[PDB]
């Protein structure tokens, strides 16, 4: 239950963390994102450019 | 304003760093008169001068 | 404005995709619901092949 | 471009797959305003009308 929430950019969610130092009286926040890639078949894309 | 990322295998940023947050303005100033001024005597108006508008 | 058919075309698709992306557990609740009620062997569907 | 009010309610204990929202509210306000006021006093068919 620490102050939390998602913010929405294009189809992609993101967490943000609110947390805090009490002794120094600072506040701080994160904002976090966790990927995955896959490949499923490599013979189905590349690289092309302009042949002579 | 700009930010920058980290990148760690498992979410640690205790040992680094966080970012800062410097503020930058642009200003703008006034300029110079941009003035024209003409004389002419009471003679010369009252003979020469015609179609002064 | 988009005289032809063509560009008519991705606008629909495009809304199509719109439209399915939110509504798809509800949906899959419901067939569920449906298959578990009616179909003969449905109640022990997802693990047909255990052994 | 479109930007949403904030909350900071909801996403509690839910997943989310549904991105293309934008939250937008209605404002309403009650006031004290001066205001004139017109008498009509025709005599035909009723003279009292404000």
């Amino acid at each position: 239950s620490i102050d939390s929430a998602v913010a929405t950019y294009e189809g992609f969610s993101i967490r943000v963390h609110k947390y805090a130092d009490g002794d120094a009286n600072v506040q701080k926040m994160r904002f976090d994102l966790l990927p995955a890639y896959v490949c499923f078949n490599p013979h189905m894309g590349g690289q092309f450019f302009g042949n002579p | 304003h700009q930010f920058s990322s980290l990148r760690t295998p498992t979410g640690d940023i205790s040992g680094q760093n966080k970012n800062n947050l410097i503020s930058g303005k642009a200003t703008g100033r006034v300029g110079n008169y941009i003035t024209v001024a003409v004389e002419y005597q009471q003679l010369e108006e009252a003979i020469k001068l015609n179609q002064l508008e | 404005m988009a005289e032809t058919l063509e560009k008519k075309h991705e606008r629909i698709m495009l809304r199509f995709d719109r439209a399915y992306s939110p509504q798809k557990e509800v949906r899959e609740k419901c067939i569920e619901a449906t298959r578990f009620a009616r179909v003969p062997g449905g109640q022990w569907e997802g693990a047909t092949a255990a052994g | 471009p479109t930007s949403l009010d904030v909350t900071s309610m909801t996403s509690w204990e839910y997943n989310w797959f549904g991105a293309d929202v934008i939250y937008i509210a209605k404002y309403y306000e009650v006031r004290k305003e001066s205001v004139d006021v017109i008498s009509y006093r025709h005599p035909i068919t009723g003279e009292i009308a404000t």
